[PDB]
């Protein structure tokens, strides 16, 4: 039809409200994650990572996409809180082993054919 | 005193077996090697897991039964008295009281490992 | 039709109740279990003295792969790639070209034995009985790399095991 | 010279270590049942001193019997780390060797040797209990030829 | 005794100038977090936490978004804890 049914939010403000609640929960969880998993990172580093994960999806305008992103974020938060994830899973947001990939045209031209 | 020499020898040889056992092998230890074993993951400390009133109640009931057993141990010499009817009456009295303690614990829930 | 497995009520007379009380207090079924274990202690064990004795197999047994030849010494593989097409694990890699004498022969024939599932589909697909699964099953290696077989490796396997491979095939080809 | 005594001591310790190879039951998939068939009376791995062991703290060899998935690899590496030394890893079956039937899957690690160092690669899908027993005896012969004390004497 | 209005204002001030993106010199009584201090609503959500750990109670989403100027936080805290100087 012309319109569609919502997941939870009937509007963008409702989606923003749930996004803010999820962001709050993640921000408070970060110190407990750092302590419990015995991560070698700082709480500032973990909270900046949470913010940067949230900022990846800032361009989303569809309230249903925002709702599904919130659902997946709450799922990830519950995997982190219940210690279903291991330390390796928490540390996968930080691609510490992957080398810094090139970004400018010249270095990409030097190393291969990929655009 | 022979018994003291025997105890000294037993303790000394056990400690010597410790010393060979706990110093002779070649070692190479890292952090993840000596991590507490939890079937492939990390254990949760939680907060004072060893609880439940039943573990304490069995200890207390064993203590009281052990006290009555302490009262029963002189029995082999007690049968060497001329006044055997009094001694038999008192020994059977103590055993009826042991049986009564067991029965009272039994009937009033007591010995049960409840929900 | 069906049957009940636990639909028997115990008898409630003097003799049966006393039977069950004696079973309770004298541990008679525990004694039956002890008797069964004691009877097994005096039975000849089913253990075989490996490696001096070996487990019994059949001519159909699917073990290590091999590439075979004609009695002339010419290879059987004519690089049709049917085995590579049918391989469920994509364990077979083949490259071919005309040989200097004009023959249609492989220049690459690899089997990733760590990709292989040892299903025997390759020897079914083969129209000339070139690729087979041989009888060998004791070829464990100390490194991962020795299990990535070459055309030379598979041909040497064929030359190594052809004497018994051919006997197995003669034993079972009338079923194929 | 004094290298004869060191060689004899190495021989003694390596005979004692291969005569009591206590493995850890890492049964992930179909390869687990052929390994308990090598356990069964017909092959009787206990007759070689190879006992049915328990928690990695008393295990000398890890047998990776089955597919290792991405979800499962951290646990395998954890228990490998928790093994006291000397410790060995036997990769049993195509899945543990190099991925096998599931080599091209999104959720399967292609060979346990990406996670742990592997001493023996037992091929087959599954390897027969006799093939696994051959791998175990081959591991025993690997231990027989170690020269740890002779390496130390020439340091 | 119930902390008075300035006893709320100074706490808000301190926890606001602890925040990195907020400059102390640009921070005033009515320095609206978004347009004046150049913040996001995630930054506002973050500072609202810093108003929860100090003042004790919990500010819910329905009205925590309404707290834009540093004076508005002061008024909300005064209202919530029955504070009338
Ligand atoms: C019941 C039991 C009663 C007691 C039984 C005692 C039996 C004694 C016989 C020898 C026992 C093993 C000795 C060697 C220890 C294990 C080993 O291989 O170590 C290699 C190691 C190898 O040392 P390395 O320096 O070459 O390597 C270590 C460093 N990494 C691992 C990084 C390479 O040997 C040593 O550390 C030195 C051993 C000295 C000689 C010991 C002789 C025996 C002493 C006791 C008698
Ligand atoms: C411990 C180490 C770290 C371990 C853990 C690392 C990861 C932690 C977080 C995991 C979840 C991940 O962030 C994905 C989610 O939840 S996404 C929610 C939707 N996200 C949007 O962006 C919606 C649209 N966005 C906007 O409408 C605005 O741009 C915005 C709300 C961003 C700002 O609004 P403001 O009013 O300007
Ligand atoms: S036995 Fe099966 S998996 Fe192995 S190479 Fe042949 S077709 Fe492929
Ligand atoms: S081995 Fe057989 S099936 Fe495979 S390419 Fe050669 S002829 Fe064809
Ligand atoms: S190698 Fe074959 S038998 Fe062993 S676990 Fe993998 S699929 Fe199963």
């Amino acid at each position: 039809g012309t319109s569609v049914k919502p997941i939870f939010s009937r509007d963008m403000n409702e989606a923003k409200r749930r996004v803010r609640e999820l962001y709050r929960a993640w921000y408070r969880e970060v110190p407990n994650t750092v302590h419990l998993f015995q991560l070698d990172i700082s709480v500032k580093q973990g909270r900046d990572k949470v913010r940067e994960m949230f900022m990846k999806n800032a361009h989303v305008t569809d309230p249903r996409v925002v709702d599904l992103l919130v659902i997946k974020g709450k799922m990830e938060l519950e995997e982190t809180i219940n210690v279903w994830k291991q330390r390796t899973h928490i540390m996968r947001f930080f691609h510490e082993t992957e080398a810094p990939r090139p970004t400018d045209f010249l270095s990409k031209f030097y190393v291969g054919h990929d655009p | 005193m022979n018994i003291m020499l025997t105890l000294l020898t037993n303790v000394t040889l056990a400690s010597l077996l410790v010393l060979i056992a706990f110093w002779l092998p070649q070692l190479n230890a890292y952090s993840e090697k000596t991590s507490p074993y939890e079937c492939g993951f990390d254990p949760m400390g939680s907060a004072r897991l060893p609880f439940s009133m039943k573990f304490f109640l069995v200890a207390i009931t064993f203590l009281l039964f052990d006290l009555e057993i302490a009262l029963l141990l002189p029995l082999p010499w007690a049968s060497q008295t001329n006044n055997l009817k009094t001694m038999l009456t008192m020994a059977l009295f103590l055993l009826i009281l042991l049986a009564a303690s067991l029965a009272y614990e039994w009937t009033q829930k007591g010995l049960e490992w409840a929900e | 039709t069906y049957k009940f497995v636990n639909m028997r009520e115990p008898s409630m007379d003097m003799k049966s109740v006393t039977d069950r009380a004696a079973q309770t207090l004298l541990w008679t079924e525990l004694v039956r279990g002890l008797g069964m274990t004691l009877s097994y202690l005096f039975r000849e064990p089913a253990t075989i003295n490996y490696p001096f004795e070996k487990g019994p197999l059949s001519p159909r047994f699917r073990g290590e792969h091999a590439l075979r030849r004609y009695p002339s010494g010419e290879e059987r593989c004519i690089a049709c790639k049917l085995c590579e097409a049918v391989c469920p694990a994509q364990a077979i890699t083949i490259e071919a070209e005309p040989r200097a004498d004009g023959s249609r022969r492989t220049t690459r024939y690899d089997i990733d034995m760590t990709k292989c599932i040892y299903c025997g589909f390759c020897q079914e697909a083969c129209p000339v009985d070139a690729i087979v699964e041989g009888p060998n099953f004791e070829f464990s290696t100390e490194t991962h790399e020795e299990l990535l077989y070459n055309k030379e490796k598979l041909l040497n396997n064929g030359d190594k095991w052809e004497a018994e491979i051919a006997a197995n095939i003669q034993a079972d080809y009338l079923y194929r | 010279r004094g290298e004869y005594v060191v060689a004899k001591l190495d021989d003694l310790v390596n005979w004692a270590r291969r005569s009591s190879l206590w493995p850890m039951t890492f049964g992930l998939a179909c390869c687990a049942v052929e390994m308990m068939h090598m356990a069964a009376p017909r092959y009787d791995m206990d007759r070689f001193g190879v006992v049915f062991r328990a928690s990695p703290r008393q295990s000398d060899v890890m047998i990776v019997a089955g597919t290792l998935t991405n979800k499962m690899a951290p646990a395998l590496r954890k228990v490998y780390d928790q093994m006291p030394e000397p410790r060995y890893v036997v990769s049993m079956g195509s899945c543990a060797n190099g991925g096998g039937y599931y080599h091209y899957s999104y959720s399967v690690v292609r060979g346990c040797d990406r996670i742990v160092p592997v001493d023996i690669y037992v091929p087959g899908c599954p390897p027969t209990a006799e093939a696994l027993l051959y791998g175990i005896l081959q591991l025993q012969r690997k231990i027989k030829r170690e020269k740890r004390l002779r390496i130390w004497y020439r340091r | 005794p119930p902390l008075t209005l300035e006893a709320i204002k100074d706490r808000v001030l301190y926890v606001l100038k602890l925040y990195d993106k907020i400059d102390p010199e640009k921070l005033s009584v009515n320095s609206h977090f978004m347009k004046d201090l150049g913040l996001d609503s995630l930054d506002q959500v973050e500072i609202i936490m810093a108003m929860e750990d100090e003042f004790g109670f919990e500010i819910p989403d329905i009205d925590a978004e309404k707290l834009m100027c540093p004076q508005e936080i002061v008024d909300y805290i005064a209202d919530k804890k029955d504070v009338y100087e």
